């Protein structure tokens, strides 16, 4: 992927989101 | 500049004082010296403490505690709203002598009846009640020269607005009213033109609306987020969908994490250049994609009405963006959805946005209706 700008504030977490451990699919319970 | 350059009694900068404000807002800057000099107000402005005391303040100076009956009448739509604001009164007014009630249709007729038999200089109330007091002469009403409407846009719909004339029939002819909105569009323009005598026009919110649009939101982990956003993906007759993220770089990543996950779409953010911004937001116009990942871009342009589900992805901290993000600019409604992805840290944000625009942000439900979202 491509990111690679200037870090800001609520990047900081973005490992968290787009992490390769991070589940997909339709599966989302609500 | 400070509180005293209004030029209010003792006990009302006391009471000011007290509550820890120095500096007035800009409601109040707009609205206090306006409301005491007598004129009329039609304001427009985010809910908040500042607002409802941008109402409180001008009402403490004008009603005198030495006259023992109601000479301000404050019209709220819920019981909620009526208690934080008598809260706001009594605190405010603390030090003014001045005796305040709610009427509302929760609470028993008897115990208001009997109360209304002691003194009450300012009655906050809903319509219904209130009309009820009112007809039965429980509460006289021959001296309220004041009359307020907070989130006077939700009394003033088709049912509720004929209430509120008849509530007005009772108030003296001359009589001053401060009419108070988070959303600009209001039903009635013959009521506007016939009940506000020149009055003094307020605006500091941006020239837009929440009408028609349904709004959910989904407790979602940030880990969660792409899982969520999918099954909604599947879930929704979507047409075309903005989703908005709280910087750039998450803006490209969600992107390309979407392409990936075989969805087309564009995506824009600030970095770029308006040129580039420009071609994106004409490509996207014309339905070259279904789906636009947009940060937070200012200069809007023209609303797209194919859009019918606008999810943030990321939740914003202000409700001035929430409405730059999720608002049109018809004065009529906009059949669509709004998704909102709320990690633990966004639930304070959730809850004070939903108050200062005046709006519903329920709990996502099991399957969504069609014709919230879907037209013919």
């Amino acid at each position: 992927g491509y990111g690679e700008h200037e870090l800001e504030e609520n990047d900081y977490l973005n490992d968290e989101t787009f992490g390769d451990n991070v589940q997909v699919g339709t599966d989302f319970d609500f | 500049n400070t509180f005293e350059d209004f030029y209010l009694k003792r006990e009302l900068l006391m009471g000011i004082f007290e509550a820890g404000f120095e500096k007035p807002s800009p409601i109040q800057e707009e609205a206090i010296p306006v409301a005491i000099t007598g004129r009329d107000i039609l304001a427009r402005a985010k809910n908040g403490t500042g607002k409802t005391a941008a109402f409180v303040i001008p009402t403490l100076e004008k009603v005198k505690p030495k006259l023992n009956k109601i000479q301000a009448l404050i019209m709220v739509p819920t019981r909620e709203l009526a208690l934080q604001t008598s809260q706001v009164v009594r605190t405010l007014g603390k030090h003014c002598g001045i005796s305040c009630m709610v009427t509302t249709g929760g609470t028993n007729l008897r115990d208001d009846i009997l109360r209304l038999n002691e003194t009450v200089h300012i009655l906050v109330g809903t319509p219904g009640r209130v009309l009820d007091l009112a007809s039965r002469k429980v509460a006289d009403l021959s001296d309220c020269s004041l009359f307020i409407m907070d989130e006077a846009d939700k009394m003033l719909s088709r049912d509720f607005k004929t209430i509120i004339e008849q509530i007005l029939s009772f108030l003296p002819p001359t009589h001053q009213s401060l009419l108070f909105s988070a959303t600009f569009p209001l039903t009635v323009d013959e009521f506007m033109d016939k009940h506000l005598h020149k009055p003094y026009e307020i605006n500091l919110m941006e020239e837009l609306t929440l009408k028609g649009i349904t709004q959910y939101y989904a407790f979602v982990e940030e880990r969660q987020k792409l899982h969520c956003l999918n099954t909604l993906f599947s879930k929704l007759q979507i047409n075309q969908a903005i989703i908005f993220c709280n910087s750039t770089n998450r803006v490209e990543l969600l992107a390309k994490k979407i392409t990936d996950l075989g969805y087309s779409c564009y995506y824009s953010h600030a970095r770029m250049k308006q040129q580039e911004r420009n071609k994106v937001f004409h490509e996207f116009r014309q339905g070259k994609v279904r789906t636009l990942v947009c940060s937070d871009l200012l200069t809007r342009g023209i609303d797209i009405q194919a859009v019918n589900v606008v999810i943030n992805f990321d939740f914003p901290k202000t409700a001035e963006t929430y409405l730059h993000r999720i608002g049109r600019s018809g004065r009529f409604g906009h059949l669509g959805l709004a998704i909102n992805l709320i990690n633990w840290n966004d639930r304070f944000n959730l809850y004070k946005i939903e108050q200062e625009l005046g709006t519903e942000i329920a709990a996502i439900p099991a399957t969504i209706d069609k014709s919230l979202y879907v037209a013919e």
